[PDB]
């Protein structure tokens, strides 16, 4: 037999997502005897009282926080052996296309966890090819959302279509009947514009999930609830543990046909302008992120409401939600039909979270542990090597350890078009 | 038309037409350097004897040391016409900044891998120095490149060994995660946007990995025509400036220091400029540099083209086959000495039985004893004692072995002596001092020696920053290959013993011990008789 050892190359995979969300290390020792999670807080709110008068009616303070942690390692363990002559060049193959696959994972996780966790959501009723300057339209509903809640894009944003929309937008700017500047582009190259509608980075990613239509339907509120700000709250032995802010476990009717990733919104609820607390004319959205029972389920935007009672002044200070629930509101779900997601958000919301694992100690002797750089993503894992003479064999392993964590669900958001019926 | 795509263009042309003598090359250090047992598979799984005899080492480190021995370097002489001092500040100035042990060790990088591999380089680089400056705050150093035949890539279309004629040239650069975030501090880059290239290395036999990063850096060379002022020197004669060295900074402090513009020239010359590259990205796009040629310098062995392909060899290439023979030859000896039956006698039990003990190898007893009878056959049949054949070295293994070894002994001559090897060296150096003087006409402030003294001529903008002034009348010495001294008196003391070496005992022979006298270092006797020199050759007039 004649052979030539030149790779006929057949993937090429690019990560615009996990280059773009911003990598956190936090020191090793502490996250060792912390049980990898680490407390931020968050931008602190105050209450305003006009009048002369106000004796009694001083507030305290309240500073909120969230949590990010990690999960476990993400691993390449194949077993070397003699085989044939050309396992030890696809050896090194395979090792290559094991940090390649890597990046792809990274990049899948933080895809999806955007597309999980995103609270806002911008439906359409029709597709992208439709209307003449829908996709600017699209794009521009997402930044006109991030306006008027008043959220904070101060180090940018950014918005991944998926191809198919991006071909389409492509197409309505070169059917404009007049080519200029814009247009020429989408018509030499593919692209629409680097910048379009407000967001300065807009791209396209193939590896955006597609969001599956969700048959639960005559889904109710069950018992008026009111969820509170808090920092912390004692446990069963009077020790104050904190409590992460971007979750509110609500009792529902019946949790069938919900699956994590589904977008609801509540019948009468409606957005505020967070620092002004004036309400909006957009329907508050929410992202549900578990489904535990029977009938409760976990909503990441906390709705804190501007009316409830209840609530302490500095609590009211954290309102997100004109109204709180009714026991008998609808609860009605945004995403009717199977659709591929665009997704967009504030570009420090998605981090990703990585630590190290120290395989290099002394503890570990006759295995041979280097470092890995993954390009593409900015991570960094350990390559291990050990040789089992008993098998006269050896053993390999790529081990990658990190977290994607989305400490501002309210700034991610996903873009739903063609949700008709 | 994108500016990325025509370098990635360019690379991947060059890093194709390229291919097989890098991988002869990267070969050939691996071979004479880590291991001449260049396989994975047979030392991986079923493990045998892999000896290592070397006979090819010894005459690597013979010519490595032939050519240390015998040091080369640049060494400026004026031009025909030109005064006979045109070449000494540029000679001062070379033996000042190269003197340093960044330049010798640079060099012998690049003959050793020249030797070995079939080809070197270094490069010649400007940084900015306060305390001990060469000239204008700034020096000029030399720095090595390890793995040249895999880690500088040529323009392709160059059919020169000291490649004048590339019009372009990347460089990949392989560092550490903190070498890394080192030169994205020192360039101004994103330390966190690692950066990702076409890995130059291998890291075959598996070796464990390589933890690294790898960049690019993409010298180009343009040679335009542009323009140039011809003022009149306040002083005297007609100087002629570049307009764009003096574009902004000094356009009107020229005027104000009252040089009066004459006339307007345009005058073609040669620009450089570098660009920091990744595959994916450009980071600093034509950050142009000092100098008219790429500041990298490439050392050959045995260079040439066979059709349109370029192929270099150092001395360890067509030796491979017989050394890899004779190590092989001597592993299946070890083998045959170790794992074979030695001589010992054949026995049937029945012939010993009862006297086990005589044999096992004490010597308690005077003689052997054997059975001879049987209850049922009788008697012992007789046949006369068998022994285990000794271990042999085959006669075709011994043959192979010295052939192996005479032809690689045989082949292993390179030349009769070093002296071509040492020539590429001598262009290789010829082009360094090329490279040295455009960058010095460059950067550093070089005067003009008059015969009416030597003359800085030089201004400083409002910006503080002072504008270095070079007339056109620069190349006014060319290149030559001399000894390496360390300093312009070292030179000039090898002068004076060398012209006193032919110059009989008359006069002058006086004159020139005189003068080796008066260019000696000091102390207190050495003191007192360079002091005494210096008296006599003020009083002979």
């Amino acid at each position: 037999t004649l052979a030539v050892d030149e790779i006929i190359e057949t993937i090429s995979a690019i990560t615009p997502m996990a280059q773009k969300a911003k990598k956190y290390t936090p020191p090793a020792a502490s996250m060792q005897r912390s049980s990898n999670t680490i407390w931020m807080p968050v931008e602190q709110e105050s209450p305003t009282q006009e009048g002369w008068d106000l004796t009694d009616k001083a507030t305290g303070l309240l500073e909120l926080n969230v949590a990010v942690n990690m999960g476990e390692p993400d691993n390449d363990f194949f077993q070397l052996r003699a085989d044939d002559l050309r396992d030890e060049t696809a050896y090194r193959r395979r090792i290559q296309s094991a940090a390649r696959k890597l990046a792809n994972n990274v990049e899948l996780k933080v895809a999806n966890m955007a597309a999980e966790m995103g609270s806002l959501v911008i439906t359409s009723p029709d597709a992208i090819g439709t209307n003449t300057a829908d996709a600017w339209n699209f794009v521009a509903d997402a930044e006109e959302i991030m306006f008027s809640r008043e959220l904070n894009r101060d180090m940018g944003t950014s918005y991944f279509f998926n191809p198919q929309d991006y071909k389409k937008a492509g197409y309505d700017l070169t059917k404009r009947d007049i080519f200029g500047r814009i247009p020429e582009e989408a018509y030499r190259d593919g692209t629409i514009q680097r910048q379009v509608a407000g967001f300065d980075d807009v791209l396209r990613s193939p590896k955006l999930p597609v969001l599956t239509k969700s048959t639960a339907t005559g889904i109710t509120v069950s018992g008026a609830q009111s969820f509170k700000p808090v920092a912390w709250q004692l446990d069963n032995d009077g020790n104050k543990v904190n409590v992460d802010n971007r979750f509110a476990t609500v009792t529902l009717s019946a949790t069938t046909g919900m699956k994590r990733g589904d977008k609801i919104s509540f019948a009468g609820v409606k957005f505020l302008g967070q620092m002004a607390k004036n309400v909006l004319a957009q329907d508050a959205t929410f992202s549900v992120v578990r489904v535990v029972d029977g009938t409760h389920v976990e909503i990441t935007p906390k709705p804190v409401a501007l009316d409830d009672v209840s609530l302490s002044p500095e609590q009211r200070a954290y309102a997100n939600v004109n109204t709180s629930l009714a026991d008998a509101m609808a609860v009605n779900i945004l995403n009717v039909k199977d659709a591929r997601t665009n997704v967009f958000w504030a570009d420090d919301a998605i981090r990703i979270v990585s630590q190290p694992i120290p395989a290099n100690h002394e503890l570990f002797a006759g295995m041979k542990t280097t470092s890995f750089s993954i390009p593409d993503v900015g991570l960094n894992g350990i390559f291990a090597t050990q040789g089992d003479i008993s098998t006269l064999s050896g053993l390999c392993r790529i081990a990658l350890w990190y977290g994607v964590n989305a400490t501002r669900p309210e700034a991610i958001g996903v873009g739903l078009p063609g949700q008709t019926a | 038309e994108n500016r990325l795509e025509s370098i990635l263009s360019r690379f991947d042309a060059d890093w194709t037409a390229s291919d097989e003598a890098r991988r002869e090359a990267k070969n050939d250090l691996f071979f004479s350097r880590v291991s001449q047992w260049d396989d994975w598979l047979s030392q991986y799984t079923t493990l045998q004897y892999r000896g290592q005899f070397d006979v090819v080492r010894p005459v690597v480190r013979k010519l490595v040391s032939e050519m240390r021995q015998n040091p080369i370097d640049v060494l400026y002489r004026p031009k025909d016409g030109a005064r006979p001092d045109a070449a000494d500040v540029l000679m001062g100035m070379y033996r000042t900044d190269m003197r340093h042990n960044t330049a010798k060790i640079a060099v012998n990088i690049a003959v050793r891998e020249q030797i070995e591999a079939g080809v070197g380089a270094w490069r010649l680089v400007t940084d900015y120095e306060d305390q001990s400056p060469t000239s204008n705050n700034q020096v000029i150093r030399r720095e090595p490149i390890h793995s040249a035949c895999s880690h500088v890539i040529w323009d392709s279309n160059s059919k020169l060994m000291d490649k004048s004629d590339a019009r372009h040239c990347t460089v990949i650069h392989s560092m550490s995660q903190n070498g890394w975030e080192d030169f994205a501090e020192k360039y101004d880059l994103d330390a966190d946007d690692i950066p990702s290239f076409q890995n130059p290395n291998d890291w075959v036999f598996p070796w464990l990995t390589q933890d690294t990063i790898q960049i690019a850096e993409f010298y180009e060379v343009v040679e335009k025509k542009e323009t140039a002022f011809i003022y009149q020197d306040p002083v005297t004669g007609e100087p002629v400036s570049y307009f764009k060295r003096d574009i902004k900074d000094v356009i009107d402090d020229l005027a104000d220091s009252g040089f009066i513009k004459i006339a307007e020239r345009q005058i073609k010359r040669r620009r450089v400029y570098k660009s920091i590259i990744t595959c994916t990205a450009v980071l600093k796009d034509k950050q142009l540099i000092a100098g008219e040629h790429i500041p990298i310098v490439p050392v050959f062995g045995e260079w040439g083209f066979v059709e349109d392909k370029e192929v270099y060899e150092g001395v360890v290439r067509l030796t491979k086959d017989g050394q890899r023979l004779r190590n092989m030859i001597m592993s299946f000896n070890a083998d045959i000495v170790a794992r074979t039956p030695k001589k010992k006698p054949f026995f049937w039990p029945e012939q010993i039985a009862g006297f086990e003990h005589m044999y096992d190898g004490n010597d308690d007893y005077p003689y052997y004893l054997l059975n001879r009878t049987d209850e049922n056959s009788g008697d012992l049949p007789t046949q006369p004692l068998a022994y285990y054949e000794n271990p042999e070295v085959p006669q075709a293994n011994a043959y192979m072995l010295e052939a192996a070894t005479s032809a690689v002994k045989e082949v292993a001559t390179l030349g009769v002596e070093t002296y071509v090897f040492q020539d590429n060296l001598a262009t290789a150096m010829r082009r360094d001092g090329e490279i040295y003087q455009s960058i010095v006409n460059d950067i550093y402030d070089v005067p003009r020696n008059v015969t009416i003294l030597m003359a800085e001529v030089v201004d400083l903008a409002t910006g503080e920053k002072q504008v270095l002034n070079d007339i056109r009348g620069r190349y006014e010495c060319y290149t030559d290959v001399g000894p390496s001294f360390q300093s312009m008196k070292q030179q000039n003391r090898a002068e004076i013993l060398e012209l006193l070496g032919k110059t009989p005992q008359g006069t002058p022979e006086y004159q020139l011990l005189l003068l080796q006298y008066f260019t000696l270092l000091d102390g207190k006797g050495v003191e007192m008789m360079r002091d005494y020199a210096n008296k006599q050759l003020i009083q002979m007039g």
